[PDB]
Protein backbone atom coordinates (compact mmCIF):
# COMPACT_ATOMS: atom_id res chain seq x y z
CA UNK A 1 0.00 0.00 0.00
CA UNK A 2 0.90 3.70 -0.02
CA UNK A 3 0.90 6.35 2.69
CA UNK A 4 -0.95 9.67 2.61
CA UNK A 5 0.66 12.88 3.87
CA UNK A 6 -1.81 15.59 4.88
CA UNK A 7 -0.75 19.00 6.18
CA UNK A 8 -3.72 20.92 7.56
CA UNK A 9 -1.51 23.90 8.37
CA UNK A 10 -3.35 27.19 8.77
CA UNK A 11 -4.77 29.06 5.79
CA UNK A 12 -3.43 26.58 3.22
CA UNK A 13 -4.14 22.84 3.13
CA UNK A 14 -1.48 20.87 1.25
CA UNK A 15 -1.86 17.13 0.76
CA UNK A 16 -0.54 14.35 -1.43
CA UNK A 17 0.73 10.81 -1.56
CA UNK A 18 3.93 9.85 0.23
CA UNK A 19 7.01 9.68 -1.96
CA UNK A 20 5.93 12.48 -4.29
CA UNK A 21 8.22 15.43 -4.92
CA UNK A 22 5.54 18.09 -4.33
CA UNK A 23 2.03 18.14 -2.82
CA UNK A 24 -0.67 17.21 -5.31
CA UNK A 25 -3.41 19.55 -4.04
CA UNK A 26 -2.90 22.98 -2.48
CA UNK A 27 -5.89 25.19 -1.67
CA UNK A 28 -6.87 27.66 1.07
CA UNK A 29 -8.46 26.20 4.20
CA UNK A 30 -11.58 28.34 3.90
CA UNK A 31 -15.22 27.38 4.45
CA UNK A 32 -17.88 29.85 3.37
CA UNK A 33 -21.62 30.33 3.56
CA UNK A 34 -23.92 32.64 1.57
CA UNK A 35 -25.09 35.59 3.66
CA UNK A 36 -27.73 36.75 1.15
CA UNK A 37 -31.12 35.22 0.29
CA UNK A 38 -31.12 34.35 -3.41
CA UNK A 39 -34.13 34.85 -5.65
CA UNK A 40 -33.58 32.43 -8.55
CA UNK A 41 -35.51 29.17 -8.19
CA UNK A 42 -34.00 25.87 -9.27
CA UNK A 43 -30.37 26.96 -8.88
CA UNK A 44 -29.88 24.45 -6.07
CA UNK A 45 -26.81 26.04 -4.52
CA UNK A 46 -25.49 23.94 -1.66
CA UNK A 47 -25.21 25.18 1.91
CA UNK A 48 -21.43 25.33 2.28
CA UNK A 49 -18.53 26.10 -0.06
CA UNK A 50 -15.08 24.83 0.91
CA UNK A 51 -11.58 25.10 -0.47
CA UNK A 52 -10.78 27.02 -3.63
CA UNK A 53 -14.43 26.82 -4.71
CA UNK A 54 -15.38 29.43 -2.11
CA UNK A 55 -12.58 31.73 -3.29
CA UNK A 56 -14.14 32.17 -6.74
CA UNK A 57 -17.47 33.18 -5.15
CA UNK A 58 -15.85 35.55 -2.67
CA UNK A 59 -18.19 38.51 -3.19
CA UNK A 60 -21.36 36.64 -2.20
CA UNK A 61 -19.98 34.47 0.60
CA UNK A 62 -18.44 35.15 3.99
CA UNK A 63 -15.18 33.46 4.94
CA UNK A 64 -14.49 31.67 8.23
CA UNK A 65 -11.13 30.21 9.22
CA UNK A 66 -11.49 27.01 11.29
CA UNK A 67 -7.91 27.45 12.58
CA UNK A 68 -6.95 30.59 14.48
CA UNK A 69 -3.42 29.94 15.82
CA UNK A 70 -2.52 26.32 15.13
CA UNK A 71 -5.48 25.13 17.19
CA UNK A 72 -8.85 24.25 15.66
CA UNK A 73 -11.91 26.15 16.90
CA UNK A 74 -14.80 24.82 14.78
CA UNK A 75 -14.79 21.06 14.23
CA UNK A 76 -17.74 20.48 11.88
CA UNK A 77 -16.22 22.66 9.16
CA UNK A 78 -12.87 21.00 9.87
CA UNK A 79 -14.56 17.68 9.10
CA UNK A 80 -15.92 19.28 5.93
CA UNK A 81 -12.41 20.41 4.94
CA UNK A 82 -10.95 16.95 5.56
CA UNK A 83 -13.77 15.26 3.65
CA UNK A 84 -13.26 17.62 0.71
CA UNK A 85 -9.51 16.99 0.71
CA UNK A 86 -9.94 13.22 0.83
CA UNK A 87 -12.76 12.87 -1.69
CA UNK A 88 -12.55 15.69 -4.28
CA UNK A 89 -8.96 16.93 -4.52
CA UNK A 90 -7.33 13.50 -4.20
CA UNK A 91 -10.31 11.35 -5.29
CA UNK A 92 -9.13 8.49 -3.07
CA UNK A 93 -11.06 6.61 -0.41
CA UNK A 94 -9.19 6.93 2.92
CA UNK A 95 -10.33 3.46 4.02
CA UNK A 96 -7.00 1.93 2.93
CA UNK A 97 -4.42 4.70 3.34
CA UNK A 98 -2.35 5.61 6.41
CA UNK A 99 -2.43 9.35 7.08
CA UNK A 100 0.42 11.47 8.44
CA UNK A 101 -0.39 14.89 9.89
CA UNK A 102 1.57 17.92 11.08
CA UNK A 103 0.98 19.64 14.42
CA UNK A 104 2.58 22.78 15.81
CA UNK A 105 4.61 22.57 19.04
CA UNK A 106 3.02 23.55 22.35
CA UNK A 107 -0.66 23.02 21.55
CA UNK A 108 -3.44 21.67 23.78
CA UNK A 109 -3.58 17.89 24.12
CA UNK A 110 -7.32 17.95 23.41
CA UNK A 111 -6.46 19.08 19.88
CA UNK A 112 -4.47 15.92 19.16
CA UNK A 113 -7.01 13.73 20.94
CA UNK A 114 -9.97 15.04 18.93
CA UNK A 115 -7.94 14.95 15.71
CA UNK A 116 -7.14 11.27 16.19
CA UNK A 117 -10.69 10.45 17.28
CA UNK A 118 -12.16 12.10 14.17
CA UNK A 119 -9.67 10.48 11.82
CA UNK A 120 -10.21 7.02 13.31
CA UNK A 121 -14.01 7.18 13.61
CA UNK A 122 -15.31 9.36 10.77
CA UNK A 123 -12.90 8.12 8.09
CA UNK A 124 -11.76 4.77 9.58
CA UNK A 125 -8.18 5.06 8.33
CA UNK A 126 -6.18 1.87 9.04
CA UNK A 127 -3.45 3.85 10.81
CA UNK A 128 -2.28 7.41 11.32
CA UNK A 129 0.49 9.43 12.93
CA UNK A 130 1.14 13.00 14.08
CA UNK A 131 4.52 14.70 13.68
CA UNK A 132 6.03 18.09 14.48
CA UNK A 133 6.37 20.58 11.64
CA UNK A 134 9.91 21.66 12.55
CA UNK A 135 11.30 18.11 12.52
CA UNK A 136 9.80 17.52 9.07
CA UNK A 137 11.25 20.82 7.85
CA UNK A 138 14.67 19.69 9.06
CA UNK A 139 14.13 16.41 7.22
CA UNK A 140 13.45 18.29 3.98
CA UNK A 141 16.62 20.41 4.16
CA UNK A 142 18.77 17.29 4.46
CA UNK A 143 20.36 18.55 7.69
CA UNK A 144 20.56 16.76 11.02
CA UNK A 145 21.42 19.69 13.32
CA UNK A 146 20.65 23.40 13.37
CA UNK A 147 17.84 25.59 14.65
CA UNK A 148 14.82 25.82 12.35
CA UNK A 149 12.33 28.70 12.22
CA UNK A 150 8.85 27.81 10.94
CA UNK A 151 6.82 30.99 10.42
CA UNK A 152 3.49 30.03 8.85
CA UNK A 153 0.15 31.79 8.82
CA UNK A 154 -0.85 30.54 12.26
CA UNK A 155 2.17 30.50 14.57
CA UNK A 156 5.94 31.01 14.55
CA UNK A 157 8.15 28.64 16.53
CA UNK A 158 11.82 27.72 16.88
CA UNK A 159 12.97 24.16 17.55
CA UNK A 160 16.71 23.59 18.21
CA UNK A 161 17.80 20.11 17.11
CA UNK A 162 21.32 18.68 17.41
CA UNK A 163 22.35 15.30 15.98
CA UNK A 164 18.73 14.17 15.87
CA UNK A 165 18.19 15.03 19.56
CA UNK A 166 15.61 17.73 20.20
CA UNK A 167 15.87 20.14 23.14
CA UNK A 168 12.29 20.66 24.39
CA UNK A 169 13.25 23.14 27.11
CA UNK A 170 14.58 25.59 24.49
CA UNK A 171 11.49 25.60 22.25
CA UNK A 172 10.01 29.09 21.87
CA UNK A 173 6.60 29.65 20.27
CA UNK A 174 5.37 33.07 19.16
CA UNK A 175 1.85 33.91 17.99
CA UNK A 176 2.96 36.48 15.40
CA UNK A 177 2.28 35.08 11.93
CA UNK A 178 1.03 35.96 8.46
CA UNK A 179 -2.58 36.58 9.48
CA UNK A 180 -1.53 39.27 11.94
CA UNK A 181 0.64 40.86 9.25
CA UNK A 182 -2.35 40.96 6.90
CA UNK A 183 -4.50 42.52 9.62
CA UNK A 184 -1.84 45.15 10.32
CA UNK A 185 -1.63 45.91 6.60
CA UNK A 186 -5.40 46.43 6.60
CA UNK A 187 -5.06 48.75 9.60
CA UNK A 188 -2.23 50.71 7.96
CA UNK A 189 -3.76 51.11 4.49
CA UNK A 190 -6.49 53.28 6.04
CA UNK A 191 -3.87 56.02 6.45
CA UNK A 192 -3.52 56.48 2.69
CA UNK A 193 -7.29 56.40 2.20
CA UNK A 194 -8.18 52.80 1.36
CA UNK A 195 -10.62 51.04 3.69
CA UNK A 196 -11.04 47.25 3.78
CA UNK A 197 -13.63 45.77 6.15
CA UNK A 198 -15.33 42.80 4.47
CA UNK A 199 -13.71 39.40 4.99
CA UNK A 200 -13.62 39.04 1.20
CA UNK A 201 -11.28 42.05 0.96
CA UNK A 202 -9.01 40.35 3.50
CA UNK A 203 -8.00 38.10 0.61
CA UNK A 204 -7.27 41.13 -1.58
CA UNK A 205 -5.07 42.61 1.15
CA UNK A 206 -3.33 39.23 1.48
CA UNK A 207 -2.64 39.19 -2.26
CA UNK A 208 -1.22 42.72 -2.06
CA UNK A 209 1.03 41.65 0.81
CA UNK A 210 2.23 38.55 -1.04
CA UNK A 211 2.93 40.28 -4.34
CA UNK A 212 4.20 43.69 -3.23
CA UNK A 213 5.69 43.73 0.28
CA UNK A 214 9.40 43.41 1.04
CA UNK A 215 11.71 43.60 4.05
CA UNK A 216 14.12 46.52 4.46
CA UNK A 217 17.67 45.83 5.63
CA UNK A 218 17.79 49.16 7.49
CA UNK A 219 14.65 50.86 8.76
CA UNK A 220 15.55 54.49 9.49
CA UNK A 221 17.59 54.83 6.30
CA UNK A 222 14.70 53.45 4.24
CA UNK A 223 12.31 55.88 5.95
CA UNK A 224 14.65 58.76 5.12
CA UNK A 225 14.93 57.59 1.51
CA UNK A 226 11.16 57.24 1.10
CA UNK A 227 10.47 60.63 2.72
CA UNK A 228 12.28 62.31 -0.21
CA UNK A 229 12.55 59.89 -3.13
CA UNK A 230 9.47 58.58 -4.93
CA UNK A 231 11.11 55.45 -6.38
CA UNK A 232 9.48 53.09 -3.86
CA UNK A 233 5.81 53.56 -4.79
CA UNK A 234 4.21 50.79 -6.83
CA UNK A 235 0.71 50.43 -8.26
CA UNK A 236 -1.64 47.49 -7.78
CA UNK A 237 -4.81 46.68 -9.72
CA UNK A 238 -7.90 45.72 -7.75
CA UNK A 239 -10.29 43.14 -9.25
CA UNK A 240 -12.73 45.88 -10.33
CA UNK A 241 -10.09 48.27 -11.68
CA UNK A 242 -9.40 51.33 -9.52
CA UNK A 243 -5.62 51.16 -9.38
CA UNK A 244 -4.07 52.11 -6.03
CA UNK A 245 -0.61 53.20 -4.91
CA UNK A 246 1.39 52.35 -1.80
CA UNK A 247 4.51 53.84 -0.24
CA UNK A 248 5.93 53.22 3.24
CA UNK A 249 3.37 50.46 3.79
CA UNK A 250 5.32 48.37 1.27
CA UNK A 251 7.98 47.60 3.89
CA UNK A 252 6.31 48.73 7.13
CA UNK A 253 4.07 45.64 7.20
CA UNK A 254 6.83 42.96 7.37
CA UNK A 255 8.73 45.00 9.97
CA UNK A 256 6.18 43.84 12.56
CA UNK A 257 8.05 40.53 12.75
CA UNK A 258 11.16 42.38 13.95
CA UNK A 259 9.17 45.09 15.79
CA UNK A 260 6.27 43.36 17.57
CA UNK A 261 5.56 46.62 19.41
CA UNK A 262 3.81 47.87 16.26
CA UNK A 263 0.76 45.69 16.96
CA UNK A 264 1.12 46.04 20.74
CA UNK A 265 2.72 42.65 21.36
CA UNK A 266 5.08 42.60 24.34
CA UNK A 267 7.49 39.96 23.01
CA UNK A 268 10.67 40.65 21.06
CA UNK A 269 11.31 40.18 17.36
CA UNK A 270 12.07 36.87 15.69
CA UNK A 271 15.74 37.83 15.36
CA UNK A 272 15.97 38.13 19.15
CA UNK A 273 13.88 35.03 19.87
CA UNK A 274 16.15 32.90 17.68
CA UNK A 275 19.25 34.12 19.53
CA UNK A 276 17.56 33.60 22.90
CA UNK A 277 16.56 30.05 21.93
CA UNK A 278 20.14 29.34 20.85
CA UNK A 279 21.46 30.68 24.15
CA UNK A 280 18.92 28.57 26.07
CA UNK A 281 20.68 25.45 24.77
CA UNK A 282 24.02 24.07 25.95
CA UNK A 283 27.43 25.55 25.12
CA UNK A 284 29.05 22.73 23.11
CA UNK A 285 26.44 22.79 20.32
CA UNK A 286 26.10 26.52 19.70
CA UNK A 287 28.59 26.46 16.81
CA UNK A 288 26.44 24.11 14.73
CA UNK A 289 23.23 25.91 15.70
CA UNK A 290 24.74 29.23 14.59
CA UNK A 291 26.11 27.73 11.37
CA UNK A 292 22.96 25.78 10.40
CA UNK A 293 20.15 28.29 10.84
CA UNK A 294 17.23 27.01 8.74
CA UNK A 295 14.22 29.04 7.62
CA UNK A 296 10.85 27.70 6.49
CA UNK A 297 7.20 28.62 6.21
CA UNK A 298 5.27 30.89 3.89
CA UNK A 299 5.88 34.07 5.88
CA UNK A 300 9.63 33.57 5.37
CA UNK A 301 9.20 34.15 1.61
CA UNK A 302 9.61 37.93 2.05
CA UNK A 303 12.48 39.13 -0.18
CA UNK A 304 15.42 40.37 1.85
CA UNK A 305 14.41 38.55 5.05
CA UNK A 306 17.60 36.48 5.11
CA UNK A 307 19.95 39.47 4.90
CA UNK A 308 18.18 41.34 7.70
CA UNK A 309 18.01 38.26 9.93
CA UNK A 310 21.70 37.51 9.38
CA UNK A 311 22.64 41.12 10.12
CA UNK A 312 20.65 41.12 13.36
CA UNK A 313 21.99 37.77 14.56
CA UNK A 314 25.57 38.79 13.75
CA UNK A 315 24.99 42.01 15.69
CA UNK A 316 23.85 39.84 18.62
CA UNK A 317 26.20 36.85 18.44
CA UNK A 318 29.96 37.07 19.11
CA UNK A 319 32.02 38.20 16.13
CA UNK A 320 34.15 35.04 16.09
CA UNK A 321 31.24 32.76 15.17
CA UNK A 322 30.16 32.21 11.57
CA UNK A 323 26.47 32.90 10.95
CA UNK A 324 24.82 31.18 7.98
CA UNK A 325 21.13 31.23 7.07
CA UNK A 326 19.69 28.58 4.74
CA UNK A 327 16.84 29.88 2.57
CA UNK A 328 15.83 27.31 -0.04
CA UNK A 329 13.52 28.52 -2.82
CA UNK A 330 10.79 26.09 -1.70
CA UNK A 331 10.42 27.34 1.87
CA UNK A 332 6.63 27.15 2.10
CA UNK A 333 6.49 23.55 0.84
CA UNK A 334 9.39 22.28 2.97
CA UNK A 335 7.20 20.77 5.70
CA UNK A 336 5.24 18.60 3.27
CA UNK A 337 8.44 17.44 1.56
CA UNK A 338 9.84 16.41 4.93
CA UNK A 339 6.59 14.63 5.73
CA UNK A 340 6.74 12.69 2.47
CA UNK A 341 10.35 11.70 3.14
CA UNK A 342 9.51 10.61 6.69
CA UNK A 343 6.50 8.56 5.57
CA UNK A 344 8.60 6.92 2.84
CA UNK A 345 11.14 5.50 5.32
CA UNK A 346 11.24 1.76 5.93
CA UNK A 347 11.94 2.07 9.66
CA UNK A 348 8.83 4.25 10.07
CA UNK A 349 6.45 1.43 9.09
CA UNK A 350 6.33 0.09 12.67
CA UNK A 351 5.65 3.47 14.31
CA UNK A 352 2.08 3.91 13.05
CA UNK A 353 -0.88 3.82 15.43
CA UNK A 354 -2.96 0.81 14.43
CA UNK A 355 -6.75 0.60 14.46
CA UNK A 356 -7.20 -2.14 17.07
CA UNK A 357 -4.32 -0.67 19.08
CA UNK A 358 -6.15 2.66 19.32
CA UNK A 359 -9.41 0.85 20.09
CA UNK A 360 -7.90 -1.08 23.00
CA UNK A 361 -5.76 1.79 24.34
CA UNK A 362 -8.23 4.63 23.73
CA UNK A 363 -7.54 8.09 22.29
CA UNK A 364 -5.04 8.79 25.09
CA UNK A 365 -2.43 6.63 23.32
CA UNK A 366 -1.35 9.60 21.18
CA UNK A 367 0.69 11.12 24.01
CA UNK A 368 2.52 7.83 24.69
CA UNK A 369 5.79 6.76 23.06
CA UNK A 370 3.91 6.81 19.74
CA UNK A 371 4.21 10.59 19.90
CA UNK B 1 -22.44 50.92 -49.70
CA UNK B 2 -21.48 51.51 -46.07
CA UNK B 3 -21.42 47.77 -45.28
CA UNK B 4 -17.92 47.40 -46.73
CA UNK B 5 -16.77 50.41 -44.70
CA UNK B 6 -18.16 48.87 -41.51
CA UNK B 7 -16.51 45.53 -42.31
CA UNK B 8 -13.16 47.23 -42.89
CA UNK B 9 -13.53 49.22 -39.68
CA UNK B 10 -14.30 46.03 -37.74
CA UNK B 11 -11.28 44.26 -39.24
CA UNK B 12 -9.03 47.21 -38.38
CA UNK B 13 -10.44 47.34 -34.84
CA UNK B 14 -9.70 43.63 -34.38
CA UNK B 15 -6.17 44.06 -35.75
CA UNK B 16 -5.32 47.00 -33.49
CA UNK B 17 -6.93 45.21 -30.52
CA UNK B 18 -4.73 42.15 -31.07
CA UNK B 19 -1.63 44.32 -31.50
CA UNK B 20 -2.50 46.23 -28.32
CA UNK B 21 -3.05 43.01 -26.35
CA UNK B 22 0.35 41.74 -27.47
CA UNK B 23 1.75 45.13 -26.42
CA UNK B 24 0.44 44.78 -22.87
CA UNK B 25 1.51 41.13 -22.60
CA UNK B 26 5.05 42.17 -23.53
CA UNK B 27 4.78 45.15 -21.15
CA UNK B 28 3.92 43.02 -18.11
CA UNK B 29 6.62 40.52 -19.12
CA UNK B 30 9.30 43.22 -19.34
CA UNK B 31 8.07 44.94 -16.18
CA UNK B 32 8.16 41.70 -14.17
CA UNK B 33 11.67 40.99 -15.43
CA UNK B 34 12.75 44.53 -14.54
CA UNK B 35 11.34 44.37 -11.00
CA UNK B 36 12.91 40.95 -10.41
CA UNK B 37 16.28 42.25 -11.61
CA UNK B 38 15.94 45.38 -9.46
CA UNK B 39 15.14 43.35 -6.35
CA UNK B 40 18.07 41.01 -7.00
CA UNK B 41 20.53 43.84 -7.60
CA UNK B 42 19.31 45.74 -4.52
CA UNK B 43 19.73 42.65 -2.34
CA UNK B 44 23.23 42.03 -3.66
CA UNK B 45 24.11 45.72 -3.24
CA UNK B 46 23.16 45.36 0.42
CA UNK B 47 25.40 42.30 0.41
CA UNK B 48 28.06 44.59 -1.09
CA UNK B 49 27.96 47.12 1.74
CA UNK B 50 27.90 44.40 4.40
CA UNK B 51 30.90 42.59 2.88
CA UNK B 52 32.62 45.98 2.51
CA UNK B 53 32.25 46.62 6.24
CA UNK B 54 33.39 43.03 6.85
CA UNK B 55 36.51 43.64 4.77
CA UNK B 56 37.18 47.01 6.42
CA UNK B 57 37.24 45.83 9.98
CA UNK B 58 39.10 42.76 8.71
CA UNK B 59 42.08 44.94 7.85
CA UNK B 60 41.40 46.81 11.10
CA UNK B 61 42.01 43.84 13.39
CA UNK B 62 44.62 42.46 10.96
CA UNK B 63 46.66 45.63 11.44
CA UNK B 64 46.10 45.53 15.20
CA UNK B 65 47.39 41.96 15.33
CA UNK B 66 50.26 43.18 13.14
CA UNK B 67 51.63 45.60 15.71
CA UNK B 68 50.81 43.05 18.43
CA UNK B 69 53.12 40.63 16.61
CA UNK B 70 55.64 43.47 16.32
CA UNK C 1 -27.60 55.22 -35.23
CA UNK C 2 -24.67 53.53 -36.97
CA UNK C 3 -22.85 56.85 -37.43
CA UNK C 4 -22.68 57.46 -33.67
CA UNK C 5 -21.29 53.96 -33.08
CA UNK C 6 -18.74 54.41 -35.87
CA UNK C 7 -17.58 57.75 -34.45
CA UNK C 8 -17.29 56.30 -30.96
CA UNK C 9 -15.34 53.32 -32.29
CA UNK C 10 -12.96 55.63 -34.16
CA UNK C 11 -12.38 57.77 -31.07
CA UNK C 12 -11.76 54.66 -28.95
CA UNK C 13 -9.36 53.30 -31.58
CA UNK C 14 -7.41 56.57 -31.43
CA UNK C 15 -7.31 56.37 -27.62
CA UNK C 16 -6.03 52.79 -27.69
CA UNK C 17 -3.46 53.80 -30.33
CA UNK C 18 -2.15 56.48 -27.98
CA UNK C 19 -2.10 53.87 -25.21
CA UNK C 20 -0.17 51.59 -27.59
CA UNK C 21 2.43 54.28 -28.22
CA UNK C 22 2.77 54.79 -24.47
CA UNK C 23 3.11 51.02 -24.07
CA UNK C 24 6.05 50.80 -26.46
CA UNK C 25 7.62 53.84 -24.80
CA UNK C 26 7.34 52.19 -21.38
CA UNK C 27 8.65 48.91 -22.79
CA UNK C 28 11.71 50.66 -24.23
CA UNK C 29 12.36 52.43 -20.92
CA UNK C 30 12.01 49.12 -19.06
CA UNK C 31 14.43 47.42 -21.47
CA UNK C 32 16.99 50.19 -21.00
CA UNK C 33 16.65 49.92 -17.22
CA UNK C 34 16.98 46.13 -17.45
CA UNK C 35 20.19 46.27 -19.47
CA UNK C 36 21.66 48.92 -17.15
CA UNK C 37 20.84 46.67 -14.18
CA UNK C 38 22.42 43.75 -16.05
CA UNK C 39 25.66 45.70 -16.47
CA UNK C 40 25.58 46.73 -12.80
CA UNK C 41 25.01 43.18 -11.56
CA UNK C 42 27.76 41.91 -13.88
CA UNK C 43 30.25 44.34 -12.33
CA UNK C 44 29.06 43.53 -8.81
CA UNK C 45 29.23 39.75 -9.20
CA UNK C 46 32.66 39.91 -10.75
CA UNK C 47 33.90 41.99 -7.81
CA UNK C 48 32.25 39.85 -5.09
CA UNK C 49 34.76 37.02 -5.56
CA UNK C 50 37.66 39.47 -5.32
CA UNK C 51 36.23 40.75 -2.03
CA UNK C 52 35.73 37.17 -0.83
CA UNK C 53 39.30 36.06 -1.54
CA UNK C 54 40.55 39.35 -0.05
CA UNK C 55 38.85 38.70 3.29
CA UNK C 56 39.91 35.04 3.04
CA UNK C 57 43.64 35.69 3.00
CA UNK C 58 43.11 38.60 5.42
CA UNK C 59 41.83 36.17 8.04
CA UNK C 60 44.51 33.69 6.94
CA UNK C 61 47.44 35.80 7.98
CA UNK C 62 45.37 37.15 10.87
CA UNK C 63 45.47 33.58 12.19
CA UNK C 64 49.17 33.25 11.39
CA UNK C 65 49.98 36.48 13.25
CA UNK C 66 47.83 35.38 16.20
CA UNK C 67 49.57 32.02 16.55
CA UNK C 68 53.02 33.62 16.21
CA UNK C 69 52.05 36.18 18.87
CA UNK C 70 50.93 33.38 21.18
N1 LIG D 1 5.76 35.32 -1.08
C1 LIG D 1 5.01 35.58 0.01
N2 LIG D 1 4.83 36.85 0.46
C2 LIG D 1 4.09 37.12 1.54
N3 LIG D 1 3.47 36.18 2.28
C3 LIG D 1 3.56 34.88 1.95
C4 LIG D 1 4.36 34.49 0.77
N4 LIG D 1 4.28 33.15 0.68
C5 LIG D 1 3.51 32.72 1.70
N5 LIG D 1 3.08 33.74 2.46
C6 LIG D 1 2.22 33.65 3.66
O1 LIG D 1 2.27 32.34 4.22
C7 LIG D 1 0.96 31.95 4.66
C8 LIG D 1 0.72 30.47 4.41
O2 LIG D 1 1.69 29.70 5.12
P1 LIG D 1 2.02 28.20 4.66
O3 LIG D 1 3.47 28.14 4.26
O4 LIG D 1 0.95 27.77 3.68
O5 LIG D 1 1.83 27.35 6.01
P2 LIG D 1 0.43 27.34 6.80
O6 LIG D 1 -0.60 26.98 5.76
O7 LIG D 1 0.62 26.29 7.87
O8 LIG D 1 0.30 28.75 7.34
C9 LIG D 1 -0.03 32.82 3.91
O9 LIG D 1 -1.00 33.37 4.80
C10 LIG D 1 0.79 33.92 3.26
O10 LIG D 1 0.38 35.21 3.70
MG1 LIG E 1 3.24 25.53 8.39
Amino acid sequence: TTALVCDNGSGLVKAGFAGDDAPRAVFPSIVGRPRHQGVMVGMGQKDSYVGDEAQSKRGILTLKYPIEHGIITNWDDMEKIWHHTFYNELRVAPEEHPTLLTEAPLNPKANREKMTQIMFETFNVPAMYVAIQAVLSLYASGRTTGIVLDSGDGVTHNVPIYEGYALPHAIMRLDLAGRDLTDYLMKILTERGYSFVTTAEREIVRDIKEKLCYVALDFENEMATAASSSSLEKSYELPDGQVITIGNERFRCPETLFQPSFIGMESAGIHETTYNSIMKCDIDIRKDLYANNVLSGGTTMYPGIADRMQKEITALAPSTMKIKIIAPPERKYSVWIGGSILASLSTFQQMWISKQEYDEAGPSIVHRKCF
Amino acid sequence: SLQKKLKGTEDELDKYSEALKDAQEKLELAEKKATDAEADVASLNRRIQLVEEELDRAQERLATALQKLE
